[PDB]
RNA sequence: UUGACCUCAAAUCAGGUAGGAGUACCCGCUGAACUUAAGCAUAUCAAUAAGCGGAGGAAAAGAAACCAACCGGGAUUGCCUUAGUAACGGCGAGUGAAGCGGCAAAAGCUCAAAUUUGAAAUCUGGUACCUUCGGUGCCCGAGUUGUAAUUUGGAGAGGG
RNA sequence: GUUCUUUGUAAAGUGCCUUCGAAGAGUCGAGUUGUUUGGGAAUGCAGCUCUAAGUGGGUGGUAAAUUCCAUCUAAAGCUAA
RNA sequence: UUGACAUUGUGAAGAGACAUAGUUUC
RNA sequence: GAAGACAUUGUCAGGUGG
């Protein structure tokens, strides 16, 4: 297959050809709308290893954000831009459920992303039970509760002693440990 | 194996080992006979980044320790700068 | 974790024998059948010497021992085994 | 053609009791990209065709180099729908040929 | 430690008692749902970490793949039969290997397994299996043994072991710097 | 000239969907101050109240890129304990954990990454019929810039 | 408990020999800025910059060069109590 | 208010360092 | 048409500074 011949190539993000294509596509995406749709990705392997399957109901929106911090300037916006993008399209395309995202391109002023979306009222997705979990109602707007990759990263959620403050919900364990617990028969 | 006491260069209790099966999730980089060819192919296609040009150009004229330092400055570490600059030396050798 | 070294004086040192073989080993100088004692299984990591004890040779198993302790046990004719 | 082949071979295996090889062998182009690139590096191709017009060009740039390496006679055709016309798909972006009638 | 406004966040386990009854009812419900089975998976014996506790053993998570294979069956049938599995655990001790294998052998001897087809004989279940295959801390020695002596006095051993370990690098340095002479 | 394809569009197009309230609990974002520090200013009150988004009947987390440093343990969550210990801080007020151990509950697994290649075997939809929380058939179509079967590192696949 | 269908030359497991065993990138990691933590010579997070490797890579709470050892397989994902 | 990173492209000469010839300092 | 690798935008470091 071509999976690795693309993967090992797109890691080479500073070769002449890829910086040429980057100079092309960034201008294209600047002139298009901020949020928009391309009916086929620019990075198909990298889609296909997030949960994409090219069938009826899987959707790709492409998206744009400013670069820089939260100006109120030196406040640093704990939402990742990846997550920010996901919020934006999950608002616009409401019915759709976000599945994951990724990076295609960048610029000094902007960062251009792509997003994977699913239409779980579509019947292929209701069937085809590798993907009949998203139609369960808990996954409404995954992005804004942070259950995508970057959301979990910036919640701080991986295993460790480094992630001991934030492992099981930061506010949950705060409420666990900044809490007095009294029994009936004291101790 | 240990000594048989609590403290020593191999301390602790001594018992019969079993040497269990070497698990598949340690052999991650033992790469392939495919992906070597792949990685080489993409290298020759996509070429060489500018700092990789400057690196080998430094190795031509002004030695390789400065190149090691420069890799350690572009990237963070030393244990990756060593491998990258040695790989670049290997490529310069293979050019002839 | 590293710092579990709860002491046992040579004084106590027969309560480990629950009540009953206490007598049977007390009325015995047996170098052939001597009682074994497990400081670690009773939850003690190091021996210290405070006490004075009969001369009955009795075996003891532990990790850490002091000089008067091993001297007194060898005086009774018991012995220490430096298990880990 | 497939369904005619099936309604033939069902009777052929019910009465004639073949191994589902009573029907003859096919000789046809092989048109999936991953199929193609898998066949290459087994050198099970004698001609492959390549479409110039693909904006996700990363899909295709490695092919002439790889075909050169494996010594297979590549070719860059102009037009991808032109290649779809012979598979009965809108676009194929490649086609190959490995086995031919004499 | 009450300079904060703790008074809104207080947990008061009045419901210890009620939780207990709900819990026992859940046990009984799951068991009557699971009617012939013992309500618990067979769990192995394992010897703990953290030298403070190394004397003990502990009813761990799951037996291993290799020990199951030494019993001569597969994980796939084990988890139906009522046996657990861990896979990320690895056996590097033979007494434990043998003991877990012995537990499995006892279990396979001690159960009867219905067909998938049925005819469903009378089974008269047990509530738990931890009771019948109790975790058992092993013997280290019988109470009685003869004395032997070695004249080492059992303190100097520890002391010079300490000395050798703390001066190992320097003795190696001496050996290497005399070795690399001329 | 005619015509495949791509991309971008309009339709009171066929069929579908989201918003809003509630908001005790829950995931996130933004985020103060009084008070306190004999006063004062980093600090504490607080990663809190307020504000804003988003869900369910539980949510979140989750089968390790873990804890360890022991004869090694073994997903997660909660409880007792570690412990008011370690660590921190005008070592000031004060703040303040975690592993191990006992108990409750105990469930594992899936994708990409193999060429089915002697046969896209997959699928929405329309239509007709039927035993209708859906099946069979015919048809337009999606799809090779990859739908199904297989395989997920615990392993495993091809061959005999 | 019953009752009618029969799958099925399908599918699965099982040992022995051989060959391979593909394993996620603007991501890991490093610098610097701000915030945060009990985390202190620099834990986590976000932004900006530089940006990789595959007998590799992370982690091992005191710095920092080197060499070992141990455990693990990241950057994709679901799920009861 | 000044300097640094990237955005940030293609050019021809001069001075050059390198394998007639491409790699980069002005 | 003007302008053009400078501008500028995103991020950093000096002097001044109710």
């Amino acid at each position: 297959g071509a999976y690795k011949y693309l993967e090992e190539l797109q890691r080479k993000k500073q070769s002449d050809v890829l910086r040429f294509l980057q100079r092309v596509r960034v201008w294209e995406y600047r002139q298009k709308n901020v949020i928009h749709r391309a009916a086929r990705p620019t990075r198909p392997d990298k889609a296909r290893r997030l949960g994409y399957k090219a069938k009826q109901g899987f959707v790709i929106y492409r998206v744009r954000v400013r670069r820089g911090n939260r100006k109120r300037n030196e406040l640093k916006y704990q939402r990742s831009l990846r997550a920010t993008a996901e919020e934006r399209v999950g608002r616009r395309a409401a019915n759709l459920r976000v599945l994951n995202s990724y990076w295609v391109n960048q610029d000094s002023t902007y960062k251009y992303f792509e997003v994977i979306l699913v239409d779980p009222q579509h019947k292929a997705i209701r069937r085809d039970a590798r993907y009949n979990w998203i139609c369960d109602p808990v996954h409404k707007h995954r992005e804004a509760r942070g259950l995508t990759a970057t959301g979990k990263k910036s919640r701080g959620i991986n295993k460790g002693h480094k992630f001991n403050n934030t492992k099981a919900g930061r506010r949950k364990t705060w409420k666990r440990q900044n809490t007095l617990s009294l029994w009936r028969y004291r101790k | 194996v240990k000594t048989g006491i609590a403290i020593g260069l191999n301390k602790g209790k001594k018992v019969t080992s079993m040497t269990p099966a070497p698990k598949i999730s340690y052999k991650k980089g033992a790469a392939s006979n495919r992906t070597k060819f792949v990685r080489s192919l993409v290298r020759e296609i996509a070429g060489l980044s500018p700092y990789e040009r400057r690196l080998i150009d430094l190795i031509r004229n002004s030695g390789e320790k400065r190149a090691r330092k420069v890799a350690k400055k572009r990237l963070g570490s030393f244990t990756r700068a060593k491998a990258k600059v040695e790989e670049m030396n290997n490529i310069i050798a293979a050019s002839r | 974790a590293h710092f579990w070294k709860p002491v046992l004086n040579l004084d106590k040192l027969w309560t480990l024998i629950p009540e009953d073989k206490r007598d049977q080993y007390l009325k015995s100088a047996s170098k052939e059948t001597a009682p074994v004692i497990d400081t670690l299984a009773a939850g003690y990591g190091k021996i210290l010497g405070k006490g004075r004890i009969p001369n009955v040779p009795v075996i003891v198993k532990a990790r850490f021992v002091s000089k008067l302790a091993e001297e007194k046990i060898r005086a009774a004719g018991g012995v220490v085994e430096l298990i880990a | 053609e497939k369904k005619e082949r099936l309604t033939k071979e069902a009777a052929a295996v019910a009465e004639g009791k073949s191994k589902q090889d009573a029907s003859p062998k096919p000789y046809a182009v092989k048109y999936g990209l991953n199929h193609v690139v898998a066949l290459i590096e087994n050198k099970k191709a004698k001609l492959v065709l390549i479409a110039n017009d693909v904006d996700p060009i990363e899909l295709v740039v490695f092919l002439p180099a790889l075909c050169k390496k494996m010594g297979v006679p590549y070719a860059i055709v102009k037009g991808k729908a032109r290649l779809g016309t012979l598979v009965n798909q809108k676009t194929s972006a490649v086609a190959a040929l490995t086995e031919v009638r004499a | 430690h009450f300079r904060k406004h703790w008074q809104e966040r207080v947990k008061v386990h009045f419901d210890q008692a009620g939780k207990k009854v709900s819990r026992r009812n859940a046990r009984a419900t799951r068991a009557a749902k699971i009617a012939p089975r013992p309500l618990d998976l067979l769990r192995p014996v394992v010897r703990a970490p953290t030298v403070k506790y190394n004397r003990k053993v502990r009813a761990g998570r799951g037996f291993t793949l290799a020990e199951v294979k030494a019993a001569g069956l597969t994980a796939a049938y084990a988890r139906t039969i009522g046996i657990a599995v861990d896979h990320r655990r690895q056996n590097r001790n033979q007494e434990i290997f043998d003991a877990n294998v012995q537990r499995l052998k006892e279990y396979q001897s001690k159960i009867i397994v219905f067909p998938r087809n049925g005819k469903a004989p009378e089974a008269e279940q047990v509530l738990s299996a931890a009771a019948t295959f109790p975790i058992a801390q092993p013997a280290t020695d019988v109470e009685a043994r003869a004395v032997q002596d070695n004249g080492e006095s059992a303190f100097r051993t520890l002391r010079l072991a300490r000395s050798e370990k703390k001066f190992r690098g320097i003795r190696e340095k001496r050996a290497r710097e005399k070795a690399e002479a001329e």
